[PDB]
């Protein structure tokens, strides 16, 4: 029924239409052509200088001392997804509240890197769904 | 579905209704023929006829039967695999 | 000929089965590898849980490739001794066509190297084993000690645990070992890795295993009685 | 029902046949098939022939 | 499931694409090519404090007139440096006069592709191919001194200066200002340096860095670790002259 | 339709829907002609060849083809040119394949 | 957006493409540009090479075969070190046995059947790399095309790789001009020159950047480069 | 209700915005510069990735902008 | 999914796959008859030529083994073909290596044996024709043995295959209740020609001009085909009774 | 479900499904017939000219086999190009051991067994490609058209590729009006007149047409190209007709 309103056999009002999915592998041939999706976009993993900018996207809030080196952890940073970036700062801003610390230090922010990358590259989304696309 | 005695009787059913030119391929249609139904054999007489307006003629020669019973079969065998009876 | 392509690399350029090959190893029993002034220690975890088993006849964990040359082992003990058989295989044809004993860095290079094979050959499933291979090289006294993995690198260390808890001991090392100054004696570097093991099997004299060995092909092992009373020395030092 | 009479013709707004790109062996069966059987219905009653229903 | 030769709808074998990522994960190699030689210089990155961080290696000898450093998985380039000295060997052997740096580096990259699932009695002898890539460095008389880049893509460039590992995007930044036809020997060694310290994760130090030059004369030498001070405790005065 | 070979017998075979027309994908000349009839309603130029064009779409569906128009005035108008120029028509026929990498020197 | 029918060359699709070497034809499509052209008495190669950045040298694109035949490649360098390879030994093959140059035309036939049996079986990545290949025999001068689905065909002229149509249009018109150039190897260079820059996407021809190579009655294979191109364009 | 999860929080300046502006932005905002060249607007577009690569968050962003 | 691509077991017990291959069999609208005589064996088939363009004389189902053997074949025809050079094959080497002529059941039995084979390896589909041999061996008279994809085969007094075989069975049986014996007795082997193209014309209603049929007859020591000329001879002969 | 994704398995039916895609891989090449005449055979196929700059005369679709042998087919060119190949060596290797040049009915059953063996397994691809291929042997001529599919039959005229439905249709006309056998020298200009009418379908891209023929009385027995004079008759005697 949706494929039948989008062609019609009369042209639609205005309507833009968004799809967002986790795999495009199980769309039907009858959605993907021009004319019902026109326009592909992807949204893939950032490369070294997109998580640069990620990371300071959810800093600015965050007190963190003038020697942070947003360069030193984003290298130290293996391929990731801007999910993880988000457990990251969070888990630099954990370790400072269990330490008694105000702001938090640039030991605090390698601890978590270490601790997000480490266990959840056992739990990792992204190895699987990466195959799919 | 009609055995090839009586595929014979349908063919001459529907070709004399309607006009023709004296048509004697009807021995080599039928054996040409193979799992036609009754309803495709009436249709046969059909694509006949409408070679028959593409050429202007006004009767079904015996070489538009030719053509006919061919793509009549060409089509039904593809798309449609009819069931097998117990 | 069965030649499947087991191992293949991810999108995140990690290969799924040596990484999962490494989790393998982390279950492992626990074996500790400390090199004194002149001579190395190494320290195994026996399994205790197990009651009417005899130790008379039952393999241990510390296995002699030569007589200058033993190898400790963590992970499947199953597919252990396949690596062991191969080396002291090495150790033999390296005798008889060259001379001279192997040196322990080639027998490290040699079993690290089959290690790695396993990593391409179609068919095979890779290695659950990750070793400390120990010993003096032929006519000289600086101890040696070397770590393979199932990744198939081989580097050494002056002390160096594999197996489960292995970050509790490795800490623990990281602060009673000066770089700089070893155990002074051969008597003081096995009452440092003792110390160390009693931390994670929360004691049990019988539980400890440990092999001395020593510059000029002296291979011991200390017996039970011995363990018990250093074990009673420390825990009585420590005590006090 | 009133859904039919909603699906009744509204005017489809005017393509001509020129606005069809290419196909023209496709164009000419169809008309054969639905268009003519309509219009020119007294040249396939002469001939004898029912008309194609689809 | 995918085998292993499948391409993907853009052309492309998806593990030689893969294996790619795999080199970004491995640690820094830098290689700058002047006139006068070449310099090879690497981040040992210890893992411990009781790692002893001599026994590792990550630059070899292949023969007294070519070099290499390796990025990525490391253990893969075991098999590699094998058979790259044998070929230079090998060929010494035959037709009595080195190997070209050019002709050898063609040789590791033929042998790269093997990957397969078997057919007949042909070898296939990976299942994915080398997860490494190298950086070839030598000299042969015919065309000086020479920098290659070889990946398991199959594909090799000269290059003047290429740098490879974690920092490789921004090495490359800093090589595209500071490098020109007119750097000596000397200079290099503290232009690697002073590179090598910005992309660096710890203290830059004696222990935990590397350097190796390839010169005519004195064919390929890997620098002890008494030399390599010397050059660390010259890079802090020409930062502190200015 | 677009499955046919779903249908059951009883829905197909002569005497119901009688005649049963395919339809081909645009032949490399027929891609000239459809390019030709989209482009009419928006500005043209006589930069564009559109027999060049109509050779590189390869198994280019007659709404691909109306997708390729659509995108190379979208390139025009990114630059903000009076009207679109043959460069933009090649431009597009790139847009429409899903490519994203290029060359990224991975081929020699 | 991948297909069901993307696992090994055996599959057909129930459209009744092979859809792994219509894959492989877009390994040629990410490739630079290569154009040939031949009139009756010489074939031209004229070839855009393709640095990776600035610090780099230029990839290599045109290979000697022997001293009468060539081939420039567009697509995977180790696919046609494979094919290049087998053409070589294939030409040595004939001069030592039966003591004949090996006929252009035969020359492709002999790689369209080495192609044709890695689609057949299972596993085998099909070839991704179009080849041109030029040489002159006893009847003359002649290019070939060759596809990875094996295909192979003579011409008066084509080109391969990005944006390759806007040099094939160029041939299309000139094809009446150039094909009747005989006994001038010099002319016959200058219009392959031309044809190249009207697929450039603005990368501007450099003496480092062009590669030519000819042959001919009398030459024998040879290709300019680096200061020897620098008169051509 | 439209949510705000302003566009700054969107990562970098990649031109995967840029994409998306084409389609739904600019022809409501200013449908005076396409009247002149007779382009028609595209209409659909489909996001796809690995999961937790911010295919929701632009979708939250374009929802207060429109 | 896997369980009913290839050969093995389904969780019901039962070669799914095998099963399949018998379906394939009636794909080609073929019937056949085929009976003992007194000293001879004499097997009918209908033979289908589609088009006007089809050379009459290459479309054929029976098949020349050997002088002892012939063999008609109910199924798709390339499988045909690639069962007939098989059983070839093995008729000259068995000749070579025991040095008599292989007689009609050792031929059944070696086919029986490929067929198993066939759906026990995985990478290997069962062959979809069903194999019947007509012969006069000297040991045992007139036999027929009928060999089938599953690997099954067995003797026969008459036997039948096709779409239409249930009509056909039907007949046979009810002359051997009729007479109590075995075999059809008439020493000539032409009046058992006769007989058979009967009972074809009631099994499946139709009348046969000389074309529509092809006959093989196996006496003593040599196996022919009938030419279309003798094929008229026969049904005068139904025609003046 | 399952059961298309695979060669040499069954559907619940009874079908291979990979060889009935490979019908439709056949199904899109070039128009391609075969007359037999009383006295031997007459190959002749439509070729495409896609462009200006294909070399005319000069792209032979139409292989030789042996001296006697002539293949032309539709569908995947490379992959009939490995199916004649193959059939080389079958002929040859037959010629050493028996020393007398194969006869056609038996160099029929050599390729079908050939083709048929490639629908067995799960690790071979069916062949895409219709083969149409005859000649003249000491018992006379024959004709014969190899499916895909490993089935081969005999006839009087066959066709494969997009004219297959015109031409089949022509060639009932063509052996009505000359049921004794039409001569050789005159089957030239009337397979010229089959390819003509076959490529009203396909009027848009011009062609190029080639004709062999391989009789016992004109050539004696060997195949070769019809060229020069009586081709150049060909083109005109068709062409004047269909005006
Ligand atoms: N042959 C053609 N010539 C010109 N325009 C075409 C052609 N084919 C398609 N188009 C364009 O593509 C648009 C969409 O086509 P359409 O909706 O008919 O697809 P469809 O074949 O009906 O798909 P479905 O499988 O959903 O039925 C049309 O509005 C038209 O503008
Ligand atoms: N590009 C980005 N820039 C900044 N933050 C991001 C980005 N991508 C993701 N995030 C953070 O990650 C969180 C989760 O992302 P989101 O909910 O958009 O996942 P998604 O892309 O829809 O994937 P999924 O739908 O599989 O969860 C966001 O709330 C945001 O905080
Ligand atoms: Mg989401």
């Amino acid at each position: 029924e949706l494929i039948t309103q989008l062609d019609g056999f009369d042209p639609r009002g205005n309507i833009k239409v968004m799809f967002a999915t986790n795999r495009p592998n199980t769309l039907d041939p009858a959605l993907l052509r021009p004319g019902r999706i026109d326009r592909k976009v992807e949204f893939s993993l950032p490369d070294l200088e997109g998580r640069a900018n990620i990371f300071r996207i959810h800093s600015k809030s965050m007190s963190v001392e003038r020697g942070i080196r947003w360069e030193l952890i984003s290298r130290l940073c293996p391929n990731s997804t801007g999910a993880e970036l988000r457990s990251v700062c969070t888990e630099a801003g954990m370790f400072a509240i269990r330490a008694r610390r105000k702001v938090a230090t640039e030991k605090d922010f390698l601890k978590a890197v270490d601790k997000v990358i480490s266990g959840y590259k056992k739990f990792s989304s992204t190895s699987r769904y990466m195959q799919y696309n | 579905l009609p055995n090839e005695a009586g595929r014979l009787e349908i063919f001459k059913i529907h070709t004399a209704k309607v006009k023709k030119t004296g048509e004697f391929d009807f021995e080599a249609a039928v054996k040409m023929s193979d799992g036609f139904n009754g309803a495709d054999i009436r249709n046969c007489a059909t694509e006949a006829g409408f070679f028959a307006i593409r050429d202007d003629r006004d009767h079904i020669n015996p070489d538009d039967l030719m053509k006919a019973v061919r793509k009549v079969a060409e089509v039904k065998k593809l798309e449609g695999t009819i069931e097998y009876q117990k | 000929g069965y030649d499947r392509a087991l191992s293949i690399f991810s999108p995140d350029g990690h290969i799924f089965q040596v990484e999962y090959a490494l989790e393998a190893v982390k279950r492992g029993t626990c074996a500790v590898g400390v090199k004194g002034k002149n001579c190395v220690v190494l320290g195994c975890e026996r399994r205790s849980t197990l009651k009417l088993q005899d130790t008379r006849i039952t393999p241990s964990k510390v296995s002699k490739i030569d007589s200058h040359v033993v190898l400790s082992f963590s992970g499947l003990n199953a597919d252990s001794r396949i690596l062991i058989e191969k080396a002291r295989v090495e150790a033999q044809s390296h005798r008889l066509t060259l001379e001279d004993p192997v040196t322990v860095e080639y027998l490290t290079r040699y079993v690290a190297g089959v290690q790695q094979r396993y990593t391409q050959s179609g068919g095979v499933r890779p290695f659950g084993v990750s070793t400390l291979i120990a010993g003096f090289d032929p006519r000289d006294d600086e101890p040696k000690l070397y770590q393979t993995e199932p990744s198939g690198i081989y580097s050494s260390w002056s002390a160096q645990t594999i197996g489960r808890n292995s970050k509790t001991v490795r800490e623990f090392l990281e602060k009673n070992y000066d770089r700089k100054e070893p155990p002074a004696t051969v008597e003081e570097c096995v009452k440092l890795t003792v110390r160390s093991l009693l931390e994670v099997v929360q004691t049990g004299a019988k539980n400890i295993e440990i092999t001395v060995v020593k510059p000029d092909s002296d291979i011991v092992a200390l017996s039970s009685e011995e363990i018990n009373q250093y074990v009673t020395q420390i825990e009585q030092e420590k005590q006090e | 029902d009133s859904r039919v009479k909603a699906m009744e013709v509204d005017e489809k707004p005017t393509e001509t046949y020129s606005d069809v790109g290419g196909l023209d062996k496709q164009i000419e069966e169809l008309v054969e098939a639905i268009v003519l059987p309509m219009k020119r219905a007294d040249k396939f009653k002469d001939m004898g022939i029912r008309a194609p229903k689809g | 499931d995918r085998g292993v030769s499948t391409f993907s709808p853009e052309g492309r074998l998806f593990q030689v694409e893969y294996s790619l990522e795999a080199i970004k994960l491995g640690s820094t190699a830098i290689g700058i090519a002047t006139k006068e030689g070449v310099v090879l210089g690497v981040e040992k990155r210890a893992t411990s404090p009781l790692l002893e961080s001599d026994s590792i290696e990550k630059i070899v000898e292949i023969d007294r007139h070519i070099g290499c450093a390796m990025s990525g998985l490391t253990a893969d380039a075991r098999s590699m440096i094998e058979h790259a000295r044998t070929a230079a060997v090998t060929h010494n052997l035959y037709y009595d006069e080195d190997i070209n740096v050019e002709s050898l580096t063609q040789s590791v990259c033929d042998l790269a592709l093997r990957f397969g699932e078997g057919a007949s009695g042909e070898e296939r002898l990976m299942s994915r191919p080398f997860g490494v890539a190298l950086l070839i460095a030598g000299h042969d008389a015919d065309d000086g001194y020479q920098l290659f880049h070889a990946e398991p893509s199959g594909t090799f460039y000269r290059y003047n200066a290429k740098a490879i590992g974690s920092g490789s995007e921004g090495a490359q930044a800093e090589l595209l200002n500071e490098w020109h036809s007119s750097l000596t020997l000397k200079e290099a060694e503290l232009l690697v340096l002073k590179i090598l310290k910005q992309v660096m994760e710890e203290k830059l130090d004696e222990n935990n860095a590397q350097l190796s030059c390839i010169t005519k004369q004195d064919g390929f030498k890997i620098y002890d670790n008494e030399k390599t001070a010397e050059l660390i405790k010259e890079l802090k005065e020409k930062e502190a002259a200015e | 339709t677009n499955r046919v070979d779903v249908l059951d017998p009883a829905l197909l075979r002569s005497g119901r829907l009688d005649r049963k027309i395919e339809f081909p994908l645009p032949s490399e000349d027929s891609r000239a002609q459809i390019l030709q009839i989209h482009s009419r309603k928006m500005t043209t130029d006589d930069d564009i060849n559109w027999q060049e064009l109509a050779r590189s779409t390869d198994e280019f569906n007659g709404a691909q083809l109306k997708a390729v128009t659509v995108e190379a005035g979208m390139i025009a108008l990114r630059n903000g040119q009076s009207s679109v120029k043959h460069e933009d028509f090649v431009e597009g026929i790139s847009e429409v394949q899903a490519r994203k990498s290029k060359s990224v020197s991975f081929y020699a | 957006f991948r297909n069901n029918y993307d696992g090994d060359t055996v599959t057909f699709s129930p459209t009744g493409r092979l859809f792994q070497v219509e894959y492989a034809l877009e390994a040629i499509k990410q490739g630079s540009v290569t154009v040939g052209l031949r009139s009756n008495t010489h074939a031209v190669l004229v070839a855009l090479k393709r640095n990776a950045d600035e610090l780099s040298s230029y990839q290599k694109k045109i290979i000697k075969c022997d001293e009468h035949m060539g081939l420039s490649l567009a697509g995977l360098a180790p696919d046609a070190r494979v094919l290049s390879n087998y053409l070589r030994q294939q030409c040595n093959y004939s001069s030592l046995v039966f003591n004949r140059k090996l006929a252009v035309e035969r020359a492709g036939h002999l790689l369209c059947d080495k192609a044709q049996k890695n689609t057949q079986s299972y596993g085998g990545r099909p070839y991704g790399v179009g080849l041109l290949i030029i040489g002159y025999d006893k009847s003359g001068a002649h290019l070939l095309e060759f596809q990875p689905s094996g295909n192979v065909t003579e011409l008066y002229g084509t080109a391969i790789g990005a944006r390759s149509q806007g040099a094939k249009t160029y041939l299309e018109r000139t094809l009446d001009t150039f094909i009747k150039i005989d006994g001038n190897p010099d002319e016959l260079i200058k219009a392959g020159v031309e044809a190249i820059s009207q697929s450039l996407r603005d990368e501007s021809l450099t003496v480092d950047n062009l590669s030519i190579a000819i042959v001919g009655k009398d030459t024998p294979f040879t290709i300019y480069d680096g200061e020897a191109v620098a008169k051509y364009i | 209700e439209k949510p705000d999860v302003t566009y700054s929080d969107v990562g970098g300046c990649k031109d995967q915005i840029e994409k998306l502006r084409e389609v739904v932005e600019l022809p409501l905002l200013s449908p005076e510069r396409f009247a002149t060249l007779g382009i028609d607007p595209p209409k659909g577009i489909l996001l796809y990735g690995p999961p937790g690569t911010g295919k929701t968050l632009c979708a939250r962003a374009v929802a207060n902008r429109t | 999914g896997y369980d009913r691509h290839i050969t093995i077991f389904s969780p019901e017990g039962r070669l799914y796959q095998v099963e399949y291959a018998f379906k394939a069999t009636n794909q080609t609208n073929i019937n056949s008859l085929a009976v003992r005589g007194k000293d001879c064996t004499v097997v009918i088939s209908q033979k289908k030529v589609p088009d006007k363009l089809l050379d009459p004389t290459t479309v054929s189902y029976i098949f020349c083994i050997s002088r002892t053997i012939g063999m008609v074949v109910n199924g798709p025809i390339p499988d045909a073909r690639n069962a007939a050079l098989r059983a070839k094959a093995e008729a000259a080497e068995f000749r070579y290596k025991y040095g008599y002529d292989m007689p009609c059941d050792v031929l059944a039995k070696r086919m029986a044996n490929l067929s198993q084979i066939y759906t026990q390896r995985a990478y290997m589909r069962p062959l979809g024709v069903i194999l019947t041999f007509v012969s006069v061996d000297e040991e045992l008279g007139p036999s027929i043995y009928k060999t089938d994809p599953a690997g099954y085969y067995v003797g026969y007094k008459a036997t039948a295959t096709g779409p239409k075989q249930q009509e056909i069975t039907t007949n046979l049986e009810n002359h051997f209740k009729k007479s109590k014996i075995d075999h059809i007795n008439e020493e000539s082997w032409e009046k058992v020609v006769e007989f058979a193209i009967t009972h074809m014309i009631d099994a499946l209603g139709t009348e046969f001009s000389k074309n529509d049929l092809e006959v093989g007859v196996a006496t003593k020591d040599k196996f022919f085909t009938l030419s279309a000329e003798n094929i008229e001879e026969r049904l005068v002969a139904i025609a003046e009774q | 479900t399952g059961y298309d994704l695979s060669n040499s398995v069954f559907s619940p039916d009874g079908r291979n499904f990979q060889v009935e895609y490979a019908v439709k891989a056949v199904e899109n090449g070039t128009t391609s017939i075969g007359i037999k005449c009383n006295d031997g055979v007459v190959f002749a196929v439509e070729k495409l000219i896609t462009s200006k700059l294909l070399v005319p005369q000069k792209n032979v679709k139409i292989q030789v086999v042996d001296r006697h042998i002539g293949c032309v087919y539709s569908g995947l060119i490379p992959d009939g190009r490995h199916l004649v190949n193959r059939g080389r060596e079958e002929a040859a290797s037959f010629k050493k051991l028996y020393k007398t040049p194969i006869p056609i009915p038996a160099f029929a059953d050599r390729l079908g067994q050939y083709v048929q063996a490639h629908t067995l397994y799960n690790s071979v691809r069916p062949f895409g490609v219709s083969t149409i291929f005859g000649g003249v042997d000491k018992n006379g001529a024959h004709l014969y058209m190899l499916e895909p599919s490993g089935s081969y039959w005999g006839y009087k005229g066959a066709a494969t590729g997009k004219g297959r439905q015109s031409a089949k249709a022509e060639l009932e006309k063509l052996v009505d009006h000359h049921p004794e056998g039409l001569s050789a020298r005159e089957a030239v200009k009337q397979a010229a007149k089959i390819i003509y009418l076959a490529h009203e379908d396909n009027k848009e891209k011009d062609f190029e047409l080639e004709i062999s023929w391989c009789s016992l009385s004109e050539t004696n027995g060997l195949h070769k190209f019809v060229k020069g004079d009586l081709l150049q008759e060909a083109i005109d005697f068709a062409q004047k007709e269909i005006n």
